[PDB]
């Protein structure tokens, strides 16, 4: 089993990432619909956000219409965008805000890592920014900690930088 | 539509209205995007009136537009278009906002905004929602404060609202500050707070309009495109390529600050008295460790990283927050006014961030009234203090009196080229030959008297963005380098630094998007040739306060005729004879008649057969 | 010889005098180094005398030492060994110090510390040059102040000096800072600002010699060693082993903070009154986000870069600075004071670490405080203020009654078992209950009661260094977890974290460097085995305040013996006479008879009969 | 043509750097005859030194017995240990006063790009961090000027980094 590790201070803003995963997913650029998005709520201040494979599942065990599950094999969220009804329950069941509904498309779009080869990872890693890593072993409970709202995560990183000043 | 959604924004500040216009694939075709559009726009709306038209009046249009690459090709700009404050022509101004990406996920190509507000408003684009707003709170606010306020506010009103599906990426802005606010002549537009629409003088467009702030939001995909697995194969060759350029991603511009001087001596040094130093304090080696605190740091989609953070956390300028600096604000905010120090030249290039002021043209202004000070022109009586080189202090206070146009401030608000003939009138004295300038555009800080930087003989002089040295002519007209193809990038819109793959390959990547077969020929044949000579016409219809002769102002300021006096290549500058000979051979290879007048033959084939009458006011007003 | 230089300094502070003393080859192989080699000397040269010992007075011995792998496996670490303020017995302590390896190319292998110098001083070591040398200027100096002076003075006068030969890297420099100054019984020896050796009370030890600071530089090669092909092939191996631990290179302990607690439900949580919470404030992603100015941090030629760096830019701790912190500092610190947010457990780390106490001990006296203010045993009146539980400002107003021991910081500046004696004698209650000790060093955040983590019923109970988690027992006596495996690390000295090799793998590359032919077998049968008896003697023996006898100190404190009350394994305990069992049962199996004492037939097959001296000295104090 | 790039804020200090060099050039872990030298003047703030390959060779040029070369294929310096007789020029006449002359040694060090494949650098990228890169163009005179003082590279980094607290 993989993981994706987050360093926030390692992102450039380079959002290859995004570009990476929307083409893949989507086969077009989409930035709303890739399933890691980078958040840059002051120029320089660039959190990477994506699932963390909540043991629980949240977002699965909310889904009114069973449109989610769990691969026996990776542990990623799975989409079934033809049951999904977009009604946002797992969106407010995720304690990360995860789970994004873009504009016209008619079902979440959730993390998948890529069946087990997250290109993300990949990406960052040939770019030289290493933002993200992937760590192999079994889950640990505090993973789960990392799903939190990205404004909070940007709102601590410009206070560690810029001080009393921001 | 392939790589474009096919419409504007239509927004009319005066009667407060928006509408969606057609973008036909006819237009498309003939002028691309950004800058072609632009200036055709421009020409089509204006044209027949240009030299009437008060570019700090309602009847200018300020233009925010994509080309078919803009959101597809690596890196990010978005192109902004209007009649310039300073030369009275058109520049194809570009910035590394994301406002040209979230624009085409909302379904738009583009803004074209008419009128003015009868106060502060900013606009306001989520999707299908398009709204004129009240600015009047944010109204005098830097680029900071902007981010923490307005934009926070708009992003956590966007998170309400699309609380159900998500929480949205960040809306991205652009905006002016105080310099922009109170029209002064080379203000700039912003975005995230250390890039700019930097030459043309747009700021003060934005400004004399009342609009504080664009801010931009889409979540759709991008529009289709013709060939998306050749777009993918390419992309993936195109960032292979761009990851190896070491240097280049490690320091961006920054090394420039010493090594254009030091190994081209071609850099402003004491408003161009020299353009050789020695001096090691400006290497990039210590402004990254005293100052940088972000050193990879990029636009949306880029694998070039070219950007930095500068953030001074010690000393009297403590807060001060910069990119690189990039090169041009190393030079022309520092070694231009005799400051080597990165602690004082990111403070300086700060302080034109936060004030929305063009760092080129600020300096240029800064280091003109530097020389006037020096040689006893301009008194300390009438600054109200000692302006010596490398007095940092001393350069701050004057900014801050442009700004306000308080004092002097009010004469050097104008710009180079303007203030030195007011100046001139009122001394009896002739200070323009102290003005390096190109029709009223501040000569970028690559000098030609060396010949050992990529700007020689006639890159500024025949050039239809003057001193604007990221779109310099040469010498063939067309090939590789030269104003056609830098038109091309500015129309395609993509980032210049992004552009290793080469001009042919970037063409082919717009085809695979667009479903065009547009060739490198045609671009430097038809479509960029016809783009240039509708910017060539508007500037020599020329605003209302200022019109070029090309007999006079095709040519290089009259310091760049001076022995440079030190360095290497001591004693060397061009001759004006042969600037001249250059001149009349540029006309030839470019369309342009013997005087430098577009060809009406050239503009028949062209297919702007129309301009042939802005041409006649043309030969009119300089009987010929 | 290969791998050592076999010499160690001999500083006589009392009589001002330096000498070189050789370190034999039989001494080397019968002791190896560190831990085991501090052990030897301070029994050969006070273990006849031991129980008269002030660990605080002009007799006692610190030992700075080093041992064959100290210069070329990975990670650095310098050893420390010298009576306990704490339990009277030895503590081989260890610190992320470049020292040894200093000492080491400027051609010693330890320092032994004798006497007592009439005022403050420094002891400076340069290549060939050792001087003492007047320290009043800095008396008083924390650790960052004591860098932009003492350190920087001591390197730019090095630069002078060698001019002529290049710029030196800068000295390696131990130190203390107010609380060994003024001899807190839990006092660390600290290190770069945030490194520590942390048990034992050594800090209060170097305080009481008058000792500042030791700085050493030195320029030559290490000792040759025996094979060196072997020596560059295993490191290549261990490199790319150590490379791959992915969690713990990027965030190190601090994740600890908050997976102790809810995953092991073993974290001390108000005094060890619970041992399981879910507050996730604590997570290592809030201290990165928050806090984190550097994640990568390494000490000298370590793959694993543990460390991190904490720096407060905001609020009223603006300017603290820490490492993750260190999990041991997040749970005594901060969940053990009932502290939970970063920012101000991040300013109370940086306090331990600028005073210079250990943050295991000194937490520990702080929670056991406020459990005495919560029951109304200590009053606000006792204290000056109210103490309750997650008031940060209340603490660290605590910490500095403590080092200048004013009201009643005179009493906890001797540590949570002497204290809680005294506050017993002066109230007329058993507070001795609520004291979380073994031997007299506070037990370490890893709980017995849940066994969801490495320490279980007697990790504390039968070890020679009590409360100290880092060196636990474990059954069986002998394989490759307890006692003697972890006696190994701190003499090879070699830093816990960067032995993913394993046990045999890092004996082999020992042998590779030294030439000798230790097997585990040998170390885990004689050489781990002596340096274990020889500390179960000495504390034993004891101090000249405290005695322990196995009889009722070889036990977990009483709070071990209560349920958990939350969590969930909410309910368990371990049962008294099943410890007491394996207690007898760890006797047997290493060599100790019934009563706990080292049989002393084994002392002569380990050969050390010299100790049945020692022997009935205990049994008379016993008998 | 190879230069190596340093990226000191990248620098974790773990000086394998120091451990490769002095292992390859002298056969023993010997910290001051490393041609790489990290210098930790506060805990924290990582400065790795070595040469630059001035264009002009101060050190070449100073050496009174012709010690020093310049090797034709790289850029690097070249030491003749036998004919060095330890008397500083080179160390004096350097920018950054990179030439290291260790204890007991007989003969200066100075960086020879391990023959144009630079081990600390390969060590530098296996650990991940990435202080230290290879460009390989042509030599930009800019190169020159970062033989600097490592005092003072530090001391700008800590202002930096701390501020007025420093
Ligand atoms: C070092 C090259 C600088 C670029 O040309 S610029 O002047 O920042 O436009
Ligand atoms: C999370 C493991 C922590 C280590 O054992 S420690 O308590 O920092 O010694
Ligand atoms: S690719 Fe890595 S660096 Fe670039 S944006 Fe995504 S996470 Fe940040
Ligand atoms: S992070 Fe959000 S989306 Fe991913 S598993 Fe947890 S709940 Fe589901
Ligand atoms: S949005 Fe789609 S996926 Fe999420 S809960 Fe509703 S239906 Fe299930
Ligand atoms: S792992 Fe695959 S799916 Fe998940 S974000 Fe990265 S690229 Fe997109
Ligand atoms: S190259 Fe620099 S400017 Fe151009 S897009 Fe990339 S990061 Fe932005
Ligand atoms: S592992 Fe951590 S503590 Fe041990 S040596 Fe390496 S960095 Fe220092
Ligand atoms: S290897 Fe890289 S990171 Fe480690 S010390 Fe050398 S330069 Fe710094
Ligand atoms: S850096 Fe110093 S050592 Fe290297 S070439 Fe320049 S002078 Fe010689
Ligand atoms: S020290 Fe050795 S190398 Fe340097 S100059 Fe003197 S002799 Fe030449
Ligand atoms: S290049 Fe080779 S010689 Fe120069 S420092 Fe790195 S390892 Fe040592
Ligand atoms: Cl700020
Ligand atoms: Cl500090
Ligand atoms: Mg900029
Ligand atoms: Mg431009
Ligand atoms: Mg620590
Ligand atoms: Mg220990």
């Amino acid at each position: 089993a993989i993981w994706i590790l987050i360093t926030p201070d390692k992102c450039s803003g380079c959002r290859l990432c995004e570009v990476t995963c929307s083409l893949e997913h989507e086969g077009i650029i989409w930035p709303e619909a890739s399933r890691i998005r980078v958040f840059e709520l002051f120029p320089g201040i660039n959190v990477p956000h994506t699932c963390v494979q909540c043991p629980d599942y949240p977002c699965v065990n909310a889904c009114p219409t069973n449109a989610l599950s769990v691969d026996e094999k990776t542990g990623a969220v799975v989409v079934n965008e033809e049951k999904c009804i977009t009604c946002g329950a797992c969106v407010l069941a995720c304690p990360g805000k995860v789970p994004r509904i873009p504009a016209g498309k008619g079902s979440v779009v959730i993390c998948d890592l890529c069946g087990g080869n997250p290109k993300c990872v990949e990406i960052c890693h040939e770019a030289g920014h290493d933002a993200l890593k992937i760590v192999t072993g079994n889950y640990r409970p505090i993973y789960r900690t990392f799903a939190k709202d990205p404004q909070e995560k940007s709102l601590d990183i410009a206070r560690k930088v810029f001080g009393e000043d921001f | 539509m392939y790589a474009y959604n096919g419409k504007l924004l239509d927004v009319d500040l005066t009667r407060e209205k928006v509408k969606e216009v057609e973008l036909s694939e006819d237009v498309l075709k003939k002028f691309y995007g950004g800058r072609g559009l632009g200036t055709y726009i421009l020409w089509k709306e204006l044209g027949e009136k240009w030299e009437k038209v008060d570019p700090l009046g309602e009847e200018n249009l300020l233009l925010i537009l994509t080309g078919p690459l803009t959101g597809y090709y690596p890196g990010m700009k978005t192109s902004i278009v209007s009649k310039s404050p300073e030369s009275n022509g058109v520049v194809g101004s570009v910035l590394s906002s994301e406002l040209g990406l979230e624009l085409k996920a909302a379904g738009y190509d583009g803004i074209i905004i008419r009128g003015k507000a009868k106060s502060p408003v900013y606009l306001f684009i989520h999707n299908d929602t398009v709204e004129i707003r009240d600015a009047t709170k944010y109204w005098g606010m830097g680029g900071i404060e902007l981010y923490k306020t307005l934009l926070k506010e708009v992003h956590e009103e966007i998170r309400k609202k699309e609380k159900l599906k998500g929480v949205p990426k960040e809306p991205a802005m652009i905006y002016i500050g105080k310099g922009g606010e109170n029209k002064v002549r080379f203000a700039a537009i912003m975005t995230k707070l250390m890039h700019a629409a930097g030459y043309g003088g747009y700021g003060a467009v934005m400004g004399s309009k009342n609009l504080k702030a664009v801010i931009a939001k889409g979540s759709g995909p991008l529009p289709e495109v013709y060939d998306k697995e050749k777009m993918k194969v390419l992309l993936r060759e195109f960032w292979k390529e761009l990851f190896s350029m070491t240097t280049f991603r490690e320091w961006g511009t920054g090394a420039g600050g010493y090594s254009v001087g030091h190994d081209r001596s071609s850099e402003p040094i004491r408003n161009w008295q020299e353009e050789y130093h020695d001096n090691e304090e400006i290497s990039v080696v210590n402004f990254e460790n005293r100052t940088w605190i972000k050193k990879y740091w990029a636009d949306y989609g880029c694998p070039v990283n070219c950007m930095k953070i500068s953030y001074l956390r010690y000393g009297p300028y403590k807060g001060s927050i910069s990119d690189a600096p990039d090169y041009e604000l190393q030079a022309y905010m520092g070694t231009n006014l005799g400051i080597f120090e990165p602690e004082k030249i990111v403070y300086l290039s700060y302080l034109v961030d936060e004030l929305g002021l063009d760092g080129i043209n600020t300096g240029n202004i800064l280091g003109f009234a530097a020389e006037l000070y020096q040689r006893g022109i301009l008194t300390k009586e009438d600054l109200g203090f000692e302006l010596n080189w490398g007095d940092e202090k001393a350069f701050a206070k004057l900014l801050h009196l442009i700004v306000e146009k308080e004092g002097i401030g009010k004469i050097l608000a104008e710009g180079t080229y303007r203030a030195a003939l007011k100046i001139s009138e009122i001394k009896g004295i002739d200070v323009t030959k102290y003005a390096v300038h190109v029709k009223g555009i501040a000569v970028g800080a690559h000098g030609i008297r060396s010949e050992l930087d990529y700007t020689k003989d006639i890159s500024y002089a025949v050039s239809v963005q003057g001193g604007d040295h990221t779109s310099t002519a040469a010498l063939p007209a067309k090939g590789y380098t030269g104003e056609l193809v830098e038109a091309f990038y500015d129309s395609a819109v993509i980032c210049n630094f992004v552009t290793k793959p080469g001009f042919e390959k970037i063409i082919e990547f717009g085809n695979a998007l667009s479903g065009f077969n547009i060739t490198p020929e045609q671009w430097l044949n038809e479509i960029g040739l016809r783009i240039i000579h509708l910017q060539r016409i508007l500037l020599l219809l020329g605003g209302p306060d200022v019109y070029w002769d090309p007999r006079k102002d095709d040519d290089n300021p009259p310091r760049f005729y001076e022995p440079l006096p030190s360095g290497p290549v001591k004693g060397k500058a061009p001759n004006r004879e042969d600037i001249k000979a250059k001149v009349k051979q540029y006309y030839e290879e470019i369309g342009y008649d013997e005087h430098g007048i577009p060809k009406e033959e050239v503009l028949e084939e062209l297919g702007i057969g129309e301009a042939k009458r802005e041409v006649k006011r043309i030969k009119k007003r300089l009987n010929l």
